[PDB]
């Protein structure tokens, strides 16, 4: 039999990360 | 002598990306 | 198709995914 086969091709790029958390609400205005 | 082995299987997909950044905190309310 | 050599090693993992999209802006606070 021949030589061991070549190393496999790299895998595909990962999926995008999840969308970030919402920013905090602003505090009520001064009276 | 004879055929070489098959290529290895394709690699695994890469890890999921990092979480997106938080949105900006909202401005405080207008004065009363 | 005569004895083949051993199958190669599995490929390396792919690159990390992109960072996620930015989060939604927080709402403005109520007026005082």
């Amino acid at each position: 039999y021949g030589k061991p086969g070549p190393d496999g091709p790299d895998g595909p790029k990962g999926k995008p990360g999840p969308k970030g958390k919402p920013g905090k609400p602003g505090k009520p205005g001064k009276p | 002598y004879g055929p070489d082995g098959d290529p290895g299987d394709p690699g695994d997909p890469g890890p999921d990306g990092k979480p997106g950044p938080d949105g900006p905190d909202g401005p405080d309310g207008d004065p009363g």
